[PDB]
């Protein structure tokens, strides 16, 4: 009926460092090629998900457990999972009344329609929209949303994985954090932690639908060039 | 060999 | 006494293949990652050296019988030279006044120090504005300073070229053009050819000296990064 | 293997 000291420790790291890698003013926008509005979104939209990418990879080095992994085994786990922590975290700026991304001014409010001029369909765009909705009307508590993200990163079903043993620990370790922090913690929330497990599934298939449409640009060397070099190293199939 | 990855992984 | 009809051909294709690859009003220059005044210019000086490559190709794709080369020529003469044609036509946007490419307003006007934000140190940034000005000193007509582009391109002796007899063939060819179009059209030149041929042996040294800071910030992933994949094809090291 | 510049090169 109280989370103990352990519990409350990792979640203090887990939201200070979801803190120190998120931006709630999106100032660091301006510092990408403009938004323009064929596949003129590409340029902008190959920076921002650039950007997030290193900003993933610093909030992933921060999660208890994940340094003490091989090297393999970290970039096995961020070049599966990028895409997924993206999505999840991006839920922070996407808002319900306009059914878009909002990141200040008509710059950087990123409707469906954006996405499309970046080499997307709305075949993959429906579904990503639909699960953001989802997933904010969950309305999460930060240590939930931090808490799910971490916890996706550290998913052992993952291509490449050597030591799904430890990391499955791990991951089990934060499962029972949240499904104790939402006991304990979020009133009306008994059902809330089987919902945000769903939404994992439902990551998988965007992944699944992502990587096939990015699987098209990154084979146009034309489009590929639009590309950052992280970018085209965390999506691309090289093997460690 | 993901020079890149390594690198920001301090 | 007289240019051939022959000789007036290739000069009425290389005016208008550089009129279309050449935009003296820079506006596509908003679309680049904004510049910054460690290392805070590399991005915008990044992206403007890598569209200045998009250029050069559809330049060099113009140039009279460079089309008729093998495509692993062709690739071994832009690898080799793209530098080299960056740095002469940069030279349209130089100035003596203040000693800086002018490319439009503080943001766009690029002095010494801004490439010194960039991974370059004046070891090597000295001798290029030294050319720089010695190159606008010459008051270049535009059928010179366009002729001398595509001869820079043309030249033979450049590391992976395999058909070296048609190269300087084409370049032979070019410079015949170069050196009557001076003697005809150009009063007081008698002495300017001469002079366009010393600083092609100024870009060799230049573009050697380039190439040895660039190496250092493609080794550093934390710099490399933030280069373009165009950028780090064309000046890399892949032997085709 | 030069895949831009083979590309870019129609
Ligand atoms: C990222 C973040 C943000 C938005 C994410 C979006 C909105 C635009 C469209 C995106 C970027 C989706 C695109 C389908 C991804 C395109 C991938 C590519 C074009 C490279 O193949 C995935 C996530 C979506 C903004 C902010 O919340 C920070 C967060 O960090
Ligand atoms: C290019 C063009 C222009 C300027 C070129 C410059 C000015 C800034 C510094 C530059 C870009 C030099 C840098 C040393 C190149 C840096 C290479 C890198 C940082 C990637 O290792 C070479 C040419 C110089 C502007 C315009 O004339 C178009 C032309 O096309």
């Amino acid at each position: 009926h109280m989370l103990s000291d352990e519990q409350m420790q990792i979640i203090n790291s887990l939201v200070e460092a979801h803190h120190k890698t998120y931006d709630d003013s999106y100032s660091d926008f301006v510092r990408f090629r403009p938004p323009v509005r064929r596949l003129s979104m590409l340029p902008h939209l190959a920076d921002l998900v650039s950007y997030s990418i290193q900003k993933v990879i610093g909030f992933a080095k921060m999660i208890p457990g994940f340094r003490d992994l091989t090297a393999e085994d970290q970039i096995a786990l961020l070049k599966s999972s990028a895409i997924e922590i993206i999505m999840l975290r991006s839920n922070q700026s996407f808002s319900l009344e306009d059914m878009s991304w909002s990141c200040g001014g008509p710059d950087f409010k990123y409707c469906i329609n954006d996405v499309t001029k970046a080499g997307h369909t709305l075949e993959h765009l429906e579904p990503l929209v639909k699960f953001q909705v989802g997933l904010k009307k969950l309305k999460l508590h930060e240590e939930e949303h931090v808490l799910l993200m971490a916890i996706c990163l550290l998913s052992p079903d993952r291509p490449g994985v050597q030591d799904h043993v430890r990391i499955e620990a791990l991951q089990d370790r934060l499962c029972d954090v949240l499904q104790a922090y939402i006991r304990i913690q979020h009133p009306g929330g008994r059902l809330l932690y089987a919902k945000m497990i769903q939404k994992l599934a439902d990551l998988r298939s965007l992944n699944e639908e992502h990587s096939k449409q990015y699987r098209s640009l990154s084979f146009q060397p034309e489009h590929s060039m639009q590309l950052t070099p992280l970018v085209l190293e965390v999506f691309g199939s090289e093997v460690s | 060999r993901h020079k890149i990855l390594h690198r920001l992984l301090q």
